[PDB]
């Protein structure tokens, strides 16, 4: 709506299953929250230091 | 056993693994051998640390 966009919804719940099927150690790891999404429209990533 | 070459594999709490790199399966070979099954015997694994 104005500069500002968020995301509607996810592309990876099929990996969640997937990773929640083999223990919790997977689905609660790290690895898991790093599945990535696409990015939602033209812009860009930066960092700010 | 002295100086084999062996085969293995890391096996982590997230189900997934890594392959041993030789340089280290030699290591653990040498460190934990006299474990290791021969023909006509059966050992009793143990931990490593």
């Amino acid at each position: 709506w104005q500069s500002y966009r968020t995301r509607l919804n996810t592309l990876f719940a099929r990996q969640l299953v997937a990773r929640a099927t083999t223990g919790i150690d997977t689905i609660l790891s790290m690895e898991t929250q790093n599945i990535q999404e696409p990015q939602l429209g033209k812009g860009f990533y930066a960092t700010f230091v | 056993y002295k100086n084999a070459s062996m085969q293995g594999l890391y096996i982590f709490a997230d189900m997934a693994s890594k392959d041993m790199t030789p340089e280290q399966s030699n290591v653990y070979r040498d460190n934990s051998y006299q474990q290791f099954d021969t023909n006509n015997v059966r050992r009793v694994n143990n931990r490593y640390a």
